[PDB]
């Protein structure tokens, strides 16, 4: 952590580097403002599981409580059920894409047979693409719909974009999803 | 050197040190909690505990496995603090008992025990 | 046999009880201070008008500071740190940024600068060794080291030397004048 | 060394002379008071609205 002490002004905005101030900060609870060590605060680390299974320990990792490998949502490849069932039942996290479905019912239809087909209590990720409407206006009420019925629908990817906040935080409180992900392709979308 | 968990995978165990919940020791540490209630996550936390087994799984996971459906975890609601609630949790078997009054006396409502080595009974209790 | 004396800019109202027979003098330099005052304002964006009943009682303080009244500008001090620093748990620049931070009285950077921290070190004759935060952690946990810059950071850097001069006279007289003799004596070579 | 200490709640107003030492804990109880304290009308006709000096005292009293 940066401390200006040439320098005498408020804190930024982001709270990045310190000023004059914090040099002779006292207070009662004697905390100060720190920085993160991402090498030690982000060491992919390995865990062992009671069954002898070894996987490695992640924020990734966590979040899916599998190994920090996936298969991203591919439009001729992963919308087919097998690919998705098989990577599911060898255990790693793959998206459903929704660019090779145009209908609620055939986009149903291939759930309920990934479901079926996969082990109990995988969940299963999809894909949509931000840049068509009509994917999106049938699906996101069909994975609402599957979610509030308790299909195992573990997280939602919005490819070529980035929704805005407003529909974002919509994803977020209505689907009730473990995850959402996002694809940006430049800082703009990062941000 | 590998680290040995139970299960991995779901939100990191958390060390709560709460209010209202009046943490005893012995056989099976007591938590009671009086007319002002804490938080429910910070609630359900604390029941978990910072070890991750069995009983830290069936609290802290937010889903179950209904055949291949994932559903919410009634363990969430039934856990939820009450009024006058006392909750028993084994330091060896791990076994959780939760209490409530009935008609002036405090008596169980949920059990939670491991009978089997992978399989885990919650019985609720009608007096 | 204390008495209630008060200072206001407009809507800045400061009251501090006083003694009695000190009372006079204390009448005396308000009426100085009134007349040194700018105009008051709305909105109080005058640069030498306070913004805060903190910032007018430091500018009391450092009116005061240069007069034959030494126990009222200690007495003052006293009362300042007791109602602002809260009896000395944080420091006035901490104090400062709390200020600048704090909505219900907006003020400036230099307003807070010049109306609190110059008046403060101006009447301040003696300072106790206190232990910072960031010293407490030193001790244990943190890891403190120090970079000097160069040139080329500024285009009017003696603007900063210009700045510490004034807010900090009685702390860096002694080393500037040492310097200044120093130099007096090198540079005709 | 004690110190004048005001509530008001419009024309409401009341000072009181209060250790300087405790002047700190008076001040964040005044905060909170004026927080929990409804906005000040005319008349003061509001229900929990002090409409005296001795009102407003027995409420930060209580």
């Amino acid at each position: 952590r940066i401390i200006l002490a040439g320098t005498l002004d408020s804190n930024p905005i982001d709270d990045e580097y310190g000023f004059k101030h914090e040099i002779f900060q006292t207070s009662a609870d004697k905390a100060i403002k720190w920085a993160p060590d991402w090498l030690k605060e982000l060491r992919p680390t390995l865990v062992k599981n009671s069954e002898g299974k070894i996987y490695v320990k992640t924020k990734f990792s966590q979040l899916l409580g599998r190994a920090p490998l996936m298969v991203a949502g591919m439009t001729p490849t992963t919308v087919n059920t097998d690919i998705v069932s098989a990577s599911l039942n060898a255990g790693y996290h793959i998206e459903l894409a929704g660019g090779g479905y145009f209908s609620p019912v055939m986009m149903t239809r291939a759930i309920d047979d990934i479901v079926s087909r996969i082990k109990p209590g995988y969940g299963l990720g999809i894909n949509l693409i931000y840049v068509n409407p009509f994917m999106l206006q049938w699906g996101i009420p069909l994975i609402k719909d599957l979610r509030e019925k308790g299909y195992p629908i573990q997280s939602l990817t919005i490819g070529a974009g980035v929704p805005s906040i407003e529909v974002a935080t919509e994803y977020i409180e209505d689907l009730g999803l473990t995850h959402l992900g996002l694809k940006p392709g430049s800082v703009d979308a990062i941000s | 050197k590998i680290p040995v968990v139970e299960y991995f995978g779901g939100k990191k165990p958390a060390s709560v040190s709460a209010t209202s919940v009046n943490i005893i020791d012995g056989n099976q540490v007591v938590y009671e909690i009086d007319s002002e209630l804490p938080n429910k996550q910070e609630w359900l936390d604390l029941l978990a505990g910072t070890e991750l087994n069995w009983l830290q799984a069936f609290i802290s996971t937010d889903r179950i496995v209904q055949g291949s459906k994932h559903v919410s975890n009634p363990l969430h609601d039934i856990l939820t603090p009450a009024k006058h609630s006392k909750v028993t949790i084994d330091k060896k078997t791990k076994k959780l008992t939760a209490f409530e009054n009935i008609k002036g006396d405090l008596l169980p409502v949920v059990e939670i025990e491991l009978v089997k080595p992978n399989t885990i009974q919650l019985s609720l209790i009608e007096h | 046999t204390h008495r209630p004396f008060q200072l206001t800019h407009g809507s800045i109202e400061h009251t501090l009880l006083v003694p009695n027979d000190l009372f006079f003098n204390y009448s005396q330099l308000k009426d100085e201070f009134i007349k040194t005052l700018p105009e008051p304002t709305e909105g109080f964006a005058g640069d030498d008008e306070p913004s805060s009943p903190a910032e007018l009682y430091g500018k009391f303080i450092g009116f005061i500071s240069n007069a034959q009244f030494p126990q009222i500008v200690e007495l003052s001090l006293k009362d300042f740190e007791s109602r602002f620093l809260d009896n000395n748990n944080d420091n006035i620049h901490s104090f400062a940024v709390k200020l600048l931070d704090d909505e219900t009285y907006p003020t400036t950077i230099a307003k807070v600068k010049e109306n609190i921290v110059k008046n403060y070190y101006k009447a301040v004759k003696s300072i106790n060794k206190v232990e910072s935060n960031l010293l407490y952690h030193c001790k244990h946990d943190a890891k403190l080291v120090a970079i000097f810059g160069g040139q080329g950071n500024t285009d009017d850097y003696f603007e900063e030397l210009r700045e510490l001069y004034t807010l900090y006279q009685g702390l860096i007289e002694d080393l500037l004048v040492s310097i200044a003799e120093k130099l007096n004596q090198l540079h005709p070579s």
